[PDB]
């Protein structure tokens, strides 16, 4: 780990909906009553500023501001990573997957400002809407992904797997991952040339190290060979998985 | 009487250096502080605050007249170049700096190189093991020429002064090319090299003769 | 009358702390470097008696990618427009996206009064820089800096004469906001002549549904009469004095004024109000000269 | 360029390729000191180190059959006679290091 | 009061030696890590971090008062020389060396050479079985002056030690070259050969007699 | 205290060896491998790698007090004079070798 | 130096080269052991090795037909008398390598 923190806003997105004129699906019903519109704002309100405190139990964070809008949890990211997408997962049951969430989670320095700690990492939430409604900000402007595509893939099999597929391989097996961030990079320019360069560097991991212990490499070379020539929204899912790592351990 | 000389030359740098810049995130590929760049952009730059910060350094500790504590109270015969918030003769800085920006790509991408920052693999012996903490630097390529500007003015009051204003500058030049510009430069990062210092105007109000 | 077009790189422009910064700055901060560089050359006594002559007069930094641009109407529209009504939902998402907008095109100052809404061009990101200082325990802050790109450049309307053009022929190598001893200020001055023909409607006289820039400031004997039934936003703009002769340098007054593109009913006066907290021997000026726009 | 250079490749003959990169430890070598020598001089200085260049491909086309086969379908001599300027020489450094990419790749 | 003390060099391989480089990319024949070079060019260049780590642990072995355990806390009589950053009293280096750069290319093509390094092969053996892991290195040529150039320089205080420094600087140049200098170098692959050791004064305040 | 000791001496080859240098590409007339020599130059040298390697093995057979198996490990009285990377007590080598060039070029010719 | 080198050595005779790579095992590095010692000292002091080189091509062109054929079409006696300078020497040096590798390009 490192000694710095990460600050998030979780901040509800769509709102004139569910309030105003949203409950219309059959001509008998009215579905305009104020208290059918009134037990919208009592159910969410539950859990954005009650279940707050039961959620953020046993962790290394201190959630401020916890109100039914925007939120403020600052601590150590060990934690508010695993707090931010597990919290999405227990709204979206509690509303059958009709309201989406986005956030925004950003890291920053030791004894810094907290003006522009927390107006830096509030420009990442307008700039999670120019998709659509369903983005995510990731720790820059450039990771705009979908959200829903980081559990099921990104935090799914994807930095999970280097977890126990390379953590047997330690200061000269990790020489490498510095390298293959710069190459996801450089596309645009550098599109065929790039191609070619990628298959020297899964040569040059499996020839320098022991004979018994290749039988762990054997499928990371085809799923990391395969995520860079298919997509152009997948090549930025392993810069985040391979970034991921290197925070993990260090120093 | 109210005259603009301007100090245009080109750094030119014989040996890769390395300055910490803010977060990660335009070079995530090291283990430190990386190098500030551009943005908007992906160019190598350096800030101005880092040639006021060093020079003045450099050149209070030969054209001093007391044991030096605590900065802008310190030889009030250079103080009126870079700053003082406790003289009332003197606050602004006449001496204008400005960001380096990399010019030098206008003919690189024609000899085909790399990049633009490479990374060192240094460590340390702690005298009772071999290899401790694998670390690794991020430090900057070699030629690489860059645009400093160096702005002069006048206030009236700057008139049986000006020779001898011209001696501390030159000297502070040249001085500055024979020590480290950057981070951890005692084995040799730093040390620049001035290349074509000349001076002009673009007021017009006093002419140009101790060029060099 | 006459536009200054001026583009910045990596500059600096506070906006209530030293850290922060804003893509713009406010009109007083270009009155107040003038007047303080004037002294300095050798004419302090002669852009005394020219400020204080109505016509002349000064603008706010507006953006220029290719054509000037114009800050959006202060409560304009009004609700009659409703963009294209097809859900309650798309309709409330998009109102918001005009309350971020900073500045319109100069084509569009006619269409979006009858009904168009469009989100803002992205001019530049707001970049940060860190600093230090090794000899003294360690301690380090936090300042942020203004990149421009795209070609994003700014222009100033003053008037023309035989003497302004010459003051700010020296700003271009000064600095001119921000931390000014780095070089978060230089900029190159672009003099033109013939400004745009659409551009002509910056009038004094008459009162027409006009819109007051530059933060106004009404005078006494006119505040309440023009306040009634219009549209504004309260700012802030004050800090430290920078004298040469007081030796504790005291906290100018908070002079609480408006916004850039706020829309009343009738015309101002424009006046220069003296801050002048406990004694000194000069007066800090100020420029407090809203102009109107025909809209 | 870096095109035909992943399915030239691949059309060989008899599986399990024989040779290594052990027994090529030098005609990929020389190439990458003409590529930092001919961005710091001019062209018409290193004509003697082109004519050596061209020797090691020939030497090698008659001490083992798994040159043979790499010389006459990827056109080596071929283009060593085209190159003429200094901006087509730096193209031919750069296509011998794709072939060894791939080389590695399905086999090693 | 203020001088500027450069011991200009020509730093003499007699012996290929090998240092531990960053990315294998300097030629596609290797298997292990190469030597660290230039990122613009590709000349076989020897960085300043590999002097001073190694200078000063070949002497504060000699010229120390307690057993070392750690790296900046041994020996107070050269602490200052290379530098501190636990003592109050001093924390900037007054000895700055300089990455040296290989600039014997001026008559190195004129007698026809293969190329700029070689490959060596190296292997082991299990004392149970043959050839044991073929692996293989890359050294460096013979016969390759460097330009080395220590910067010295004063403040005020030192007065009643300059002769002791010189005895140190005198002492630690002649023994490293009774010494490997990179890494692997147990089996005889640095040991330097400083030719032509001058120093010259460029701000001109002190009188050069300590020549040799 | 700390003290320089150089054994000087002169190896004389009183028979022909021969020594698996690097590339065989010394010469356009062998087929094996030849002896490694000088990169710049052209003269016969010897490393100083196949002296470590084979003074230590000849010398761990006879002042040794357990049968060996893996290198850097067998014989703590010996191990001091090369070195070895698993003793916590000492990991730098205090026989420093060097690489025997040729200079019987003074009178061959 | 190499361009009329692949020409003027494929014009022979009768095919199937008799004279192999064993044979021709003293001509060839003879040459080797003066290009790496003009680099070292000048070339007014190896006038002694010139003299002995030219000797041993005329002492095989009479104990084998195969090398008779050689010399008058390659001019190998010819080249060694225009020969006088560092780096005409140096020169001559390089094209008999170069006859060597296009020799087993086509046979052996
Ligand atoms: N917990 C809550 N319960 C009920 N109403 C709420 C709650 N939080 C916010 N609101 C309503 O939301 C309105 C403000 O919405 P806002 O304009 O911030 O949405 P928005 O930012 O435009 O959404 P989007 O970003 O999707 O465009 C307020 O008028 C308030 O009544």
């Amino acid at each position: 780990g490192i000694k710095r923190l990460a600050v998030v806003r979780l901040d509800v997105d769509d709102l004139g909906a569910a309030f105003m004129a949203g409950f219309s699906r059959q001509g008998n019903g009215q579905y305009s009553t104020l208290s059918r519109s009134a037990t919208f704002s009592r159910s969410m309100s539950l859990f954005f500023k009650v279940y707050i405190n039961q959620f953020a139990s046993d962790k290394k964070l201190s959630i401020i501001y916890a109100g039914g809008d925007d939120v403020f949890a600052i601590g150590s990211w060990q934690d508010i990573i695993a707090f931010t997408v597990e919290l999405r997962q227990n709204f979206i049951k509690w509303t059958n997957g009709k309201l989406t969430l986005s956030a925004g989670i950003g890291l920053f320095a030791d004894k810094t400002p907290i003006s522009l700690m927390a107006h830096q990492t509030g420009e990442l939430e307008e700039a999670a809407k120019g998709n659509e409604k369903d983005s995510i900000s990731l720790f820059s402007s450039d990771y705009t992904f979908k959200f829903d595509r980081f559990i099921t893939n990104v935090y799914d099999d994807k930095l999970e797997q280097i977890r126990y597929f390379f953590n047997h391989q330690d200061e000269r097996g990790k020489n490498f991952i510095y390298k293959l961030i710069e190459l996801l990079r450089n596309y645009e320019s550098e599109e065929k040339m790039n191609v070619a360069r990628l298959a020297y560097y899964l040569t040059r991991l499996e020839e320098l190290t022991d004979k018994d212990e290749r039988d762990k490499f054997k499928q990371f070379k085809k799923l990391f060979f395969k995520w860079y020539t298919n997509n152009e929204s997948d090549r930025k899912e392993a810069e985040l998985a391979l970034l991921l790592y290197v925070y993990e351990i260090r120093k | 009487t109210f005259a603009k000389i301007k100090f245009s030359a080109q750094i030119r740098l014989e040996t890769g250096l390395h300055i910490g810049g803010s977060d990660a995130f335009a070079a995530i590929g090291a283990i430190d502080s990386p190098v500030i760049k551009d943005p908007i952009t992906n160019i190598p730059i350096i800030p101005g605050s880092s040639l006021k910060g060093k020079m003045r350094t450099l050149l209070a500790k030969v054209y001093n007249e007391k044991v030096a504590e605590k900065p802008s109270d310190d030889s009030d015969i250079l103080s009126r170049l870079f700053g003082n918030s406790k003289d009332k003769r003197f606050k602004m800085g006449r001496l204008i700096f400005r960001d380096a920006f990399l010019s030098n790509a206008d003919e690189l991408d024609s000899l085909g190189v790399r990049s633009y920052t490479e990374v060192k693999f240094e460590n340390t012996i702690d005298r009772i093991t071999a290899e401790a903490n694998p670390r690794q630097i991020e430090r900057a390529i070699r030629n690489s020429t860059f645009d400093f500007e160096l702005i002069y003015e006048i206030t009236d009051e700057n008139e049986n002064q000006v020779e001898e204003d011209f001696k501390v500058i030159r000297d502070g030049l040249k001085l500055l090319e024979l020590d480290y510009l950057g981070g951890s430069g005692s084995r040799g990062y730093g040390k620049v090299a001035f290349e074509k210092l000349k001076a002009t105007t673009v007021f017009g109000n006093y002419d140009v003769k101790t060029l060099n | 009358y006459k536009l200054y077009i001026m583009t910045f790189q990596n500059a600096h422009f506070g906006s209530g702390t030293l850290d922060s910064s804003k893509l713009t700055f406010s009109a007083d901060r270009i009155f107040s470097a003038l007047v303080l560089e004037s002294l300095k050359m050798g004419k302090l006594d002669a852009f005394l008696a020219e400020a204080n002559q109505d016509k002349f007069t000064l603008t706010d930094a507006f953006p220029f990618q290719f054509g000037p641009f114009l800050p959006k109407p202060i409560g304009y529209p009004k609700h009659d427009q409703i963009d294209q009504s097809v859900d309650v939902k798309e309709v409330r998402r998009q109102a918001k996206l005009s309350k971020k907008l900073q500045f319109l095109a100069l084509e569009n100052v006619d269409d979006y009064l009858n009904g168009e809404l469009f989100e803002n061009e992205e001019h530049a990101v707001i970049d940060t820089v860190t600093k230090n200082q090794p000899h003294k325990d360690g301690n380090l802050y936090q300042v942020a800096t203004t990149r421009f790109s795209n070609d994003t450049s700014l222009y100033v309307i003053a008037n023309e004469s035989d003497l302004l053009n010459e003051l700010m022929s020296s700003l271009q190598y000064s600095g001119l906001g921000g931390k000014r001893s780095s070089g978060f200020g230089r900029f190159e001055l672009d003099i033109q002549n013939i400004p745009l023909e659409l551009s002509d409607r910056l009038t004094k006289n008459h009162s027409d549904k006009v819109m007051s820039l530059t933060t106004a400031l009404p005078v006494d004997a006119d505040l309440e009469e023009a306040m009634e039934d219009g549209h504004y936003l309260l700012t802030k703009s004050s800090g430290f004095a920078f004298s040469h002769a007081t030796n504790e340098n005291y906290r100018k007054q908070d002079l609480y004024k408006f916004a850039s593109g706020s829309t009343f009913s009738k015309t101002f006066e424009g006046q220069i109000v003296d801050v002048r907290p406990l004694d000194f021997p000069h007066a800090v000026l100020n420029y407090a000269k809203p102009l109107f726009f025909k809209l | 360029k870096a095109e035909r250079a992943i399915s030239l490749l691949e059309k060989d003959n008899k599986g399990n390729y024989l040779l290594t990169t052990s027994q090529i430890r030098k005609l990929l070598s020389l190439c990458s000191s003409l590529y930092d020598r001919s961005k710091e001089r001019k062209f018409d200085e290193l004509i003697n180190d082109v004519s050596y260049l061209r020797v090691q491909f020939v030497y090698q086309a008659g001490r083992e059959i798994a040159v043979k086969d790499l010389i006459e379908k990827a056109q080596i001599l071929e283009a060593l006679k085209e190159i003429k300027d200094r901006e087509t020489l730096q193209r031919f450094c750069r296509y011998m290091e794709a072939l060894v990419a791939y080389f590695k790749f399905y086999g090693g």
